[PDB]
């Protein structure tokens, strides 16, 4: 249950952090 | 999982505005740039210039080690010379031939998009020569690369010459002749 | 810099209760330890056992994947089959030889310390053994390594033998039996 | 100058973290 909630906010800020960069610096516009 | 393969850079226009999706393809490393806050590595199929631009993301000290490391890997592994600070290689297969199988994971929002790198298996030159001649999409995509690398040899404009190949193996120069005939 | 070189593991008896200081050492890897967590690294100079563990940091999945990508090109470079989780590899010696060119941060506090990787070359066991044939601190430590392998496979109970090596070179039987002689 | 505040800034907490890391879980113990 530990190793779980865990896992689940890694993923969690992740998930944040890739779609926030690519938001202010994507590496392919349109 | 699911991780859907990509055989060219185009396939991108029918993914999600805003989506995050696992990928792979297969492709030869051509340019490297690493700099203290980003790294990008430039792959290309040849379809003649850089296709696949991977992003290694890294904020703190400690991800950019092992963005470093990562990068001196890879580096030794093709026989790359790295001095070891912004550092810059560019078109890589005029003077090596790195094929690689990479998995990456596709990011996009407002429709623009960034492929972050989750994996990078460097494949040797002797079993990509290998694979080909004793004989799937990793094999259609290894075929096609080294189909449009024989085209950009033929062509005399093009800076492309197996012979300049710091590696150009006796065996290099047999699968290459040999190669020639299926066209 | 000022990047002090460690002969030794005992070295650190010597180093600071509290202070960062960026060492170097050459050693064989010999053991994996590969968490979602963290990761340590294993080596041994074999003056027989583990002696260096170092350590690869590293809190979100942003770095985890660094650590992974890491992890998987040293394990290629060397030829040592990965399932890519927990993973753990133990006495890879016993089955393969991987020389190391390691640079490390020494990091303590109250006395307790922790070597955080910087940076590792791996060394081809070709030019190894060149290099000691033909033929500072590196070769020092190469010399010794190779010495200490030597006597432990003179050993009868030792479970290290060169013959069981996957990579047991008709080179290797050369260079061992040509090196016996200097004994 | 810019480039300079975030490497400072970066190496600052680098060296905490690492420090703190000792702390908590050394690999080492006396």
């Amino acid at each position: 249950p530990l190793k779980l909630q865990s896992r689940k906010l890694r993923y969690a800020n992740d998930v944040q952090d890739l779609l926030d960069d690519v938001e202010n610096s994507p590496v392919v516009a349109t | 999982k699911n991780r859907i393969f990509v055989s060219s850079s185009k396939d991108f226009e029918g993914y999600p505005s805003k989506a995050i999706v696992p990928v792979q393809f297969v492709a030869l490393l051509t340019s490297i740039h690493l700099t203290e806050t980003k790294c990008l590595l430039g792959f290309s199929n040849f379809e003649q210039e850089d296709q696949y631009l991977i992003k290694l993301k890294f904020k703190d000290r400690g991800s950019e080690r092992l963005a470093r490391i990562t990068i001196s890997l890879l580096c030794q592994y093709f026989d790359i010379e790295l001095p070891d600070p912004t550092v810059i290689l560019r078109d890589i297969h005029l003077e090596r031939l790195c094929f690689s199988s990479c998995k990456a994971l596709y990011v996009s929002k407002h429709g623009n998009y960034t492929l972050f790198l989750e994996d990078i298996k460097p494949l040797d030159l002797v079993s990509v020569i290998s694979t080909i001649s004793t004989k799937c999409d990793l094999n259609n995509s290894l075929v096609d690369i080294f189909n449009n690398l024989i085209e950009m040899n033929r062509d005399e404009k093009n800076r492309f010459k197996f012979v300049k190949l710091i590696h150009y193996d006796i065996e290099l120069k047999k699968f290459v002749q040999d190669q020639q005939k299926v066209l």
